[PDB]
């Protein structure tokens, strides 16, 4: 059988699968900075003096 | 459903346009005048009405629920 | 107002000032007395404030006062509670006659018929003189003297001012 | 003087609870009354001295 | 015990009595109604057995937590609660079954409040986009409400009721929402820039309607029902045996938080039955005369819900009014207990009575401030003339405060001399003194008047008011010497009175290493301190700024100047504490999800039981204990700003008295 702090753990494996996995996750939002990125708009223009 | 969905679009678009052009030319007349129950209240209420309606609309479209552009 | 309650001789002057007519008219005369006489019962001065709302024929407000501060005292053996007594004693020779006619107050003036009888048996219960106590609250109607009675008084109470 | 016995006692903890949650609420309430009425007091004392201060300033001129 | 008809001394009976029968066909079908009326009073029974095994295995299956109540299933819970509150709203009830539904609708209802107080209900049910599910969620929650109101409607049942009252004061406990977040101030930002307001009514017009239906859908609950409800109410709050009185008086406290929504209708019925004299009356007459020593513990419990009911009532403007159009204040000080000095052997009992009564007067004081912002706009004759309180009422308030404060002198003097001969000071000594400095801040403005008014008459009264004003003033002064220059060993000396106290004085305070128990302690301490000053301030400056009695003597007997100034320091470096410390708590706000463990210890400080709680529990914990302590500490850094600006106030005012005091010497 579980213990409390097996089923305890276990939910923890799931809350931090979730946080990586869901749409507005840590891997969505690592593809729009890439896609900004791709796309020029992060590149700002380089006055010179 | 699909023709209802495109009738209530381009209703909206319409609305929004005139919206667009009404709000023009109430802005150069509400500079060029001050500088030498009300039905006022019915056009305000309209207003604020038909923008904060239009962005409930989209927020009710955008914010799993496949995004109506995947469907 | 605040010249007339400071002044050591209110009610003479505030009597006074019903002379002066081509400089105060009759309605800020009026209103100078109604604001004197609410700035006497602001002073605890209960007795000033009614001979002020006498003095403009207002008996509602002299009944009201009057059973206000004579209900908290009633029991009391204070000197306020005898000399707010008297000053009542005199309300009734002198005034009752006024006092007996209002729309208004008609229950409030009942009550201060009643309430000068309850200061008469409290005067006697506080003196010892408990068979003439007796009758002074037999002749209030307030009570049931027998079982016969009990629903009536039972029902009669509930047509009482809330000073009683 | 004075399963389902320990549920008596459950059910009265619950109820004792629930009586004290509202008298430490209205209490909680009362403190952030008296403490906004200083507040309001002060600042309201305050401006009085304000509008007297100019009273006073104009006079010497 | 259960009856049963004894079929066979019927039988036996009708075939003695067979004369009556034209033959035994007859008898023998009158013997299979008894037979039948038996079968059914033994399902009877048997469907009673069900529900006391049923109600019994439930209200442990919660009552031990056994169950986790993260995973405690609100749609099926509300979908129970839902179903049972109908048969507890049955007039065909056993007494027995709907009792054991009421305590079972009970616990049900306190294990929902056990996870609202842990983790935020409904998460499931915003992860749906769905306004259909929230609106199915209210329509239960709802359909709940309207059905423990039918139980109270209906009921004869004291215990009943008494229970139905418990689970109302629980489901508005529930249907609270939780306090929104502070909103900051950028105090610099004072020029010219345009375009900013106008975007700012949409998002209100959103979060105020969207708290607004849930409390407009109570609202519009009561707002059918109140002339029955708060009468049933109104006369179980007096008509109960003891318990259940102070849970009928608890549910009229929880629903005249709400009434703002109905529009005080329930504090203006209540007046519209006599309930408020005729509570005030039942109190002093039963609490406060000369048996207060004798009063029993049971019912100690009654005065302090009725003294809680009457401190409801002056939390609003309608309430302080009609607690003034009931003679409060003078029909609390003609009674015998406020005549009476304490001494060592009852001192407890007289607090646990007196401090009800200053919470009440004080709170009396607090409403007469809003009289200032009449700008002109005539248009419309909506003739509701609500008492906007006037010139007369402040006074009239602190007419009865200063004659009753000046009458009681000698038990007041011994309250402001804080001469505790108790060889430690406690923390309940401290509630009682923190209310009598504030009555006599607010009252002040009178002390200087009664003691100045020199009228050309009895010379003997005038000399008495200023011996009086006299014995008050050195007292008040010399507790603000005590509470300033001893504050930090007050601090160390102070002990906890109750559990309560005692589980402050274990824990922690995050923002400073201190106990809550001596932070408790030290903002009552600020709070002495703060409306001392503001009796000071009013004592110092006159009106037309005049100077009125010195509070700090020349120098650098009344204690001098020396005071004020180290005052002012200490509060000049307890406001840019606080402001560290408030830097602190919106740091931790912006990174709740993100602390250490060692972090989320030292906040949430739930001894061996902390390893059991799970993340977004701790999270939402939290998250909600760091909102509190920036209000606490927002709180605490306006009353020490104005403390410096009182300080500031008074060192001028002193030192501008002096050197013109001096300057009149040479002319």
């Amino acid at each position: 059988t579980f213990t409390t702090s097996e089923e305890r753990i276990m939910k923890k494996i799931y809350e931090l699968f979730e946080e990586i996995n869901q749409p507005n996750s840590i891997k969505s939002k690592v593809e729009e900075i890439s896609n900004q990125l791709k796309l020029g708009s992060m590149e700002k223009e380089k006055i010179k003096y | 459903s699909l023709k209802f969905s495109k009738s209530i679009l381009s209703t909206i678009y319409l609305s929004i346009v005139l919206k667009r052009s009404n709000k023009i030319n109430n802005n150069n007349q509400n500079n060029d005048n001050n500088n030498e129950i009300n039905d006022n209240n019915i056009e305000n209420y309209e207003n604020e009405y038909s923008n904060n309606l239009v962005e409930q609309f989209l927020t009710t479209f955008f914010i799993d629920y496949n995004n109506l552009f995947i469907v | 107002s605040e010249l007339v309650v400071s002044s050591p001789n209110g009610f003479k002057f505030a009597h006074e000032l019903s002379l002066f007519s081509e400089f105060i008219n009759k309605q800020q005369w009026r209103t100078i007395i109604e604001q004197s006489a609410l700035e006497l019962e602001n002073k605890n001065e209960y007795q000033s404030a009614i001979e002020f709302w006498i003095m403009i024929e207002e008996y509602p407000r002299v009944l009201e006062i009057y059973n206000s501060r004579i209900s908290v005292l009633l029991t009391s053996i204070s000197s306020e509670r005898d000399q707010l007594y008297q000053f009542g004693k005199q309300l009734f020779n002198d005034y009752q006659g006024r006092l007996k006619t209002t729309s208004t107050a008609r229950t409030s003036y009942l009550a201060f018929e009643q309430l000068l009888k309850l200061c008469d048996f409290f005067d006697l219960y506080n003196k010892e003189k408990y068979q003439e106590a007796i009758q002074k609250i037999e002749n209030l109607e307030i009570l049931p003297i027998s079982e016969s009675e009990i629903d009536s008084k039972v029902q009669d109470y509930r047509f009482l001012s809330p000073h009683i | 003087d004075v399963i389902d016995g320990y549920l008596k006692v459950q059910f009265e903890n619950i109820i004792l609870n629930t009586i004290c949650d509202i008298q430490k609420k209205t209490s909680k309430e009362f403190q952030s009354h008296y403490e906004q009425t200083s507040i309001h007091d002060w600042n309201r004392d305050k401006k009085y001295l304000e509008e007297i201060l100019g009273q006073k300033h104009i006079k010497v001129l | 015990t259960s009856q049963l008809l004894d079929i066979i001394k019927i039988r036996e009976v009708l075939k003695n009595d067979f004369n009556r029968f034209s033959n035994e066909f007859e008898i023998e079908r009158e013997l299979e109604e008894c037979c039948l009326i038996n079968s059914s009073i033994q399902l009877y029974n048997s469907k009673l057995k069900a529900l006391d095994g049923w109600k019994s295995f439930i209200n442990i299956s919660l009552a031990q937590n056994t169950i986790e109540i993260d995973t405690l299933d609100e749609s099926l819970l509300l979908s129970l609660l839902q179903r049972i509150v109908i048969d507890f709203s049955n007039e065909r009830n056993p007494i027995e079954s709907t009792l054991s539904i009421g305590y079972t609708i009970l616990t049900i209802l306190f294990t929902l409040k056990l996870k609202k107080d842990s983790y935020q209900l409904f998460i499931n049910s915003s992860l749906t986009t769905n306004s259909t599910d929230s609106n199915v969620i209210e329509q239960k929650m709802k359909s709940i409400f309207e059905g423990l109101l039918q139980t109270v409607l209906k009921s004869p049942h004291q215990a009943i009721r008494g229970i139905s009252y418990t689970c109302l004061i629980q489901y508005l406990d529930l249907s609270a929402t939780t306090p929104t977040t502070p909103s900051l101030s950028p105090l610099s930002t004072s020029i010219n820039n345009v375009v900013e307001m106008n975007n700012k009514s949409k998002n209100k017009n959103n979060q105020d309607k969207e708290q607004g239906y849930g409390n407009l859908n109570i609202g519009l609950i009561i707002s059918k029902i109140e002339d029955k409800f708060i009468r049933i109410l109104s006369s179980d709050c007096n008509s109960f045996s003891r318990g259940w009185r102070i849970t009928a008086i608890s549910c009229m406290q929880s629903i005249l938080s709400i009434d703002n929504l109905c529009g005080h209708r329930s504090l203006m019925f209540l007046q519209n039955k006599g309930f408020i004299i005729n509570m005030i009356n039942d109190t002093c007459s039963k609490y406060l005369s000369d048996n207060w020593e004798n009063i029993d513990p049971k019912d100690l419990h009654v005065y302090k819900s009725q003294m809680s009911l009457l401190l409801k009532i002056s939390q609003q403007m309608d309430g302080v009014h009609l607690l003034m159009n009931n003679n409060v204040i003078g029909s609390f000080v003609k009674s015998p207990f406020l005549n009476y000095i304490p001494t060592d052997k009852i001192f407890g009992k007289f607090i646990e009575i007196l401090l009800p009564i200053l919470q009440l007067f004080a709170s009396l004081c607090c409403y007469c401030n809003n009289t200032s912002k009449n700008n002109g706009n005539i248009n419309n004759n909506n003739n509701v003339g609500g008492t906007v309180l006037i010139g007369s009422d402040r006074n009239e308030i602190y007419q009865e405060l200063f004659d009753f404060l000046s009458n009681h002198s000698d038990l007041f003097i011994i309250i402001l001399s804080d001469q505790s001969s108790f060889s430690h000071p406690t923390l309940s000594s401290l509630k009682v003194l923190k209310l009598t400095c504030f009555l006599f801040s607010k009252v002040s403005s009178l002390f200087f008047k009664k003691s100045t008014t020199t009228s050309s008459s009895t010379s003997t009264t005038s000399s008495h008011n200023r011996t009086q004003f006299n014995r008050f003033h050195y007292c008040l002064i010399n507790l603000l010497v005590k509470y300033s220059v001893n504050s930090k060993q007050i601090i160390e000396l102070v002990k906890p009175e109750n559990i309560d106290e005692e589980l402050l004085t274990e824990k922690i305070d995050f923002s400073y290493r201190k106990n809550q128990f001596q932070i408790l302690i030290k903002e009552t301490i600020t709070s002495i301190i703060h409306d001392l000053l503001l009796y000071c301030r009013k004592v110092s400056i006159v009106q037309d700024s005049n100077f009125g009695f010195v509070c700090f003597n020349s120098n650098l007997i009344l204690p001098s100047i020396d005071l004020a100034i180290n005052i002012l320091v200490d509060n000049i470096l307890q406001y840019s504490f606080y402001k560290v410390d408030l830097s602190q708590c919106f740091k931790l706000l912006q990174s709740y999800d993100q602390l250490t463990n060692y972090q989320y210890q030292e906040i949430l400080q739930t001894g061996e039981d902390y390893p059991a709680f799970g993340p977004t529990q701790r999270n939402h914990m939290v998250e909600n204990i760091l909102k509190e302590k920036i209000i606490d500490i927002e709180t605490q850094i306006s009353i020490i700003h104005e403390n410096i600006e009182i300080l500031l106030l008074l060192i001028v005012s002193h030192s501008f008295y002096f050197c013109n005091s001096l300057y009149l010497l040479f002319q």
